[PDB]
């Protein structure tokens, strides 16, 4: 039985950095593939990013690609999102997912397939 | 020798969950490519282990165990899941190491007029241990009176029925489901890609 | 064989409430047991589940806000309610689960009111009559129930005590009439007798021409 | 999930005739895991088929059910008294969903209402509020159309209604209409009216008083 919680929200200006976390009660954190997901409220959920086990393999939804970067700790049972040059259009929820490490990627990007998701934490980016 | 994966994912028929088999793989070599070519697989993961890499590794022993369960159900084959199948037919340890695959078996596990075939354990006090298999067929007691063997009022017996119909929605229907562990003892490895 | 509910009760919107469910024939820790529950009016809507072993589930409509658990030694069966919303007033049934055989047992519920009316004895007024109908209107009450006899309980044929409306208001209001022969009207006297256990008001009201 | 559809929302049948209820699912589904209920005013359910054919232990045998897939059936051979009630289905995906419901009433011979009107009390309009109640006395069938009229323009959003539970002698309905408005708009008109349409009425009927008159 896995709990993840993150942390790491707020409210920051257009451009700035956030860096969020997501830390898994337990010990088994590093068997699994650890991906981000955020709603806008009114919106669908979307798959943001993931890393696998080991770290060795990271995927990213092309808005975001060159200003995040996915990361984990396995010792400290803590996977991070890396937020740089942030932007109004990600202002949402932010929510932690963990799951299998997936033969197909695509598979990734579907909220369902994970085995463990988060409550959520806020970010709100303003002009 | 090549490890004999196509006895377990090829088989004609499965078992039922709730006596689910076992095969134990050892001293072979593991080519998971046939796993790779096929596309019939909706379901395929990996815990602790990346499934494109393998080929890469070694092992001191796989086990191969394989079962029938309804599309709705492969989703607790899975560390720390929880419902009928994972708290009383199929448990994996919270730190598996291994991969789950599964496909649609519609055509060959369900019946016109409903499959009968298929069971699962529905009553049981309490869970099951990872990796425990429950083929006690004895009757469930749900009050405080005995039921010495007889069916009744608190009296049910544990293994329940999949009305298994070629025309159920997609999540009713059957999957075959085949979980791969990967056994790392201090000790010779004798599996290996 | 019996479960019985207990803890039922008025709850201001975002209060809490604990419901207990006692049960006689059957083991609560052997069972998938049950909580369900129904509006006054509408259908009946799972709520939350727990298995022998441990395992919980919970409607999409109260997850985050229900717990339900479970006492060995007291045979008994809890359900949690946080953060209540007027939407969550109904009665609450706990039931024992076969699955395959359906919920053969079922309580007889406890109700879970969720207002922010104060509870207030009603305004009992008389409905005049112009076969002659005449009544009493009970008017801005709360909470449920209030009962209404004709005489004392002699005045029975004829009778219709209808159903509360909700008011836009919070409090409840009924009426009560009994059709006579017209001939009757002027030969005896009619009288309501209104009674809010709730409040402790009891209103007797003669209707007259 | 799963959402389950019966039909109808009503079924007005006579004692003694064959009943028939249906429950659609949204969803292809075992049959293993359907059951009916069968609820009393006022009553907890009682379970009387499980596996969508099995009866209830003690069920009495005019109950039976069949059906597959999407659709299932509830049938009573032949109605008692006792069995004029509300009857759901219900399925189990991970969890129980149920049916809406279908109300079995008493089907019955063609009853008019009578209708009589009450003007607010004196004592009420000192308080500044005006209460007018219309009654509809021992109908049959239960749909009844109550059209509240001031001065002659018909009133909307100003009233509410409730109905009996079908009578147990006579097998009609009653149903009180309440229009609530201030003193003030209350002493701003003079007629008020309770118009009832209703199959047993050859044309609709109204009630009425002139305010402050008699
Ligand atoms: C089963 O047979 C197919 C050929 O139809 C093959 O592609 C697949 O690899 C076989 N399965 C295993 C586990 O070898």
């Amino acid at each position: 039985q896995v709990q993840l919680v993150e942390s790491g929200g707020g409210l920051v200006q257009a451009g700035g950095s956030l860096r969020l976390s997501c830390v898994a009660s337990g010990r088994t954190f590093s068997r699994y593939a650890m991906g981000w997901f955020r709603q806008a409220p009114g919106k669908e959920r979307e798959f943001v990013a993931v890393i696998e086990w080991d770290g060795g393999t990271s995927y990213y939804v092309d808005s975001v690609k060159g200003r995040f970067t996915i990361s984990r700790d396995n010792a400290k049972n803590t996977v991070y999102l890396q937020m740089n040059s942030l932007k109004p259009e990600d202002t949402a929820v932010y929510y932690c997912a963990a799951g299998g490490n997936q033969y197909y990627s695509a598979t990734y990007s579907i909220w369902n397939e994970y085995d463990f998701w988060g409550q959520g934490t806020q970010v709100t980016v303003s002009s | 020798n090549l490890c004999p994966f196509g006895e377990v994912f090829n088989a004609t028929r499965f078992a039922s969950v709730y006596a689910w088999n076992r095969k134990r793989i050892s001293n072979c070599v593991a080519d998971y490519s046939v796993l790779y070519n096929s596309a019939s697989f909706s379901t395929f993961k990996c815990y602790g282990v990346s499934p494109t890499k393998l080929n890469d590794l070694c092992f001191t022993n796989v086990y191969a165990d394989s079962f029938v369960i309804r599309g709705d159900e492969v989703r607790q084959i899975a560390p720390g899941q929880t419902g009928k199948i994972a708290d009383y037919n199929y448990k994996l340890p919270d730190d598996f190491t291994g991969c789950v695959i599964a496909w649609n078996s519609n055509n060959l596990d369900s019946k016109v007029g409903g499959n009968y075939n298929y069971l699962y354990r529905l009553f049981r006090k309490s869970n099951l241990k990872p990796f425990e298999r429950d083929i006690s067929t004895e009757i469930y007691q749900a009050g405080s009176t005995p039921c010495n063997g007889v069916e009744g009022f608190n009296c049910y017996f544990p293994l329940q029925s999949y009305g298994f119909q070629p025309t159920n929605g997609v999540g009713y229907q059957p999957y075959r489901v085949v979980v791969l562990s990967f056994e790392l003892l201090h000790a010779p490895a004798t599996v290996c890609g | 064989v019996q479960l019985v509910e207990s803890g039922g009760g008025l709850v201001q919107p975002g209060g809490s409430l604990r419901l207990s469910c006692a049960a006689s024939g059957i083991t609560v820790s052997s069972n998938y047991m049950n909580w369900v529950r129904q509006a006054p009016g509408k259908g009946l809507e799972w709520v939350s589940l727990i298995y022998s072993g441990g395992s919980t589930y919970y409607a999409d409509s109260v997850k985050g806000r229900f717990t339900i658990s479970r006492d060995n030694s007291k045979n008994t069966l809890y359900l949690q309610m946080n953060s209540l919303r007027a939407e969550d007033t109904a009665v609450y049934h706990c039931a024992r689960d076969l699955v395959v055989y359906g919920m053969d047992v079922w309580g007889q519920g406890t109700t879970v009111t969720v207002s922010s009316a104060s509870t207030k004895g009603p305004s009992v007024f008389p409905l005049a009559p112009s076969t002659a109908a005449l009544g009493c209107l009970v008017k801005d009450y709360f909470p449920e129930p209030v009962t209404v006899s004709w005489n004392s309980g002699a005045l029975t044929s004829g009778v219709h005590t209808f159903p509360a409306v909700l008011q836009s208001s919070g409090l409840y209001s009924l009426s009560s009439v009994v059709t006579v022969p017209s001939s009757s009207l002027g030969t005896q006297t009619y009288i309501c007798n209104v009674n809010h256990k709730p409040s402790n008001t009891k209103v007797d009201k003669k209707v007259e021409p | 999930e799963i959402v389950l559809t019966q039909s109808p929302g009503t079924l007005s049948l006579s004692p003694g005739e064959r009943a028939t209820l249906s429950c659609r699912a949204s969803q292809s589904v075992s049959s293993s895991y359907l059951a009916w209920y069968q609820q009393k005013p006022g009553q907890a359910p009682r379970l009387l088929i499980y596996g969508a054919s099995s009866r209830a232990t003690g069920i009495p045998d005019r109950f039976s059910g069949s059906g597959s897939g999407t659709d299932f059936t509830l049938t009573i051979s032949r109605l008692e008294p006792e069995d004029f009630a509300v009857y759901y289905c219900q399925q189990y995906g991970s969890s129980p969903t149920f049916g809406q419901g279908t109300k079995l009433e008493i089907k019955r011979t063609v009853a008019a209402p009578s209708v009589f009107i009450f003007p607010p009390s004196d004592e009420q309009l000192k308080s500044g509020t005006a209460s007018v109640v219309c009654l509809l006395n021992n109908f049959y069938p239960r749909e009844a159309k109550v059209q509240w009229k001031v001065d002659n323009a018909l009133q909307s959003g100003n009233s509410q209604e409730s109905v009996t539970e079908q009578d147990s002698k006579d097998s009609t309905y009653s149903l009180s209409s309440t229009l609530t408005l201030s003193k003030a708009d209350y002493e701003k008109h003079k007629v008020y009216a309770c118009e009832v349409t209703h199959q047993g009425l050859s044309s609709p009927v109204t009630k009425s008083f002139n305010r402050g008159e008699c």
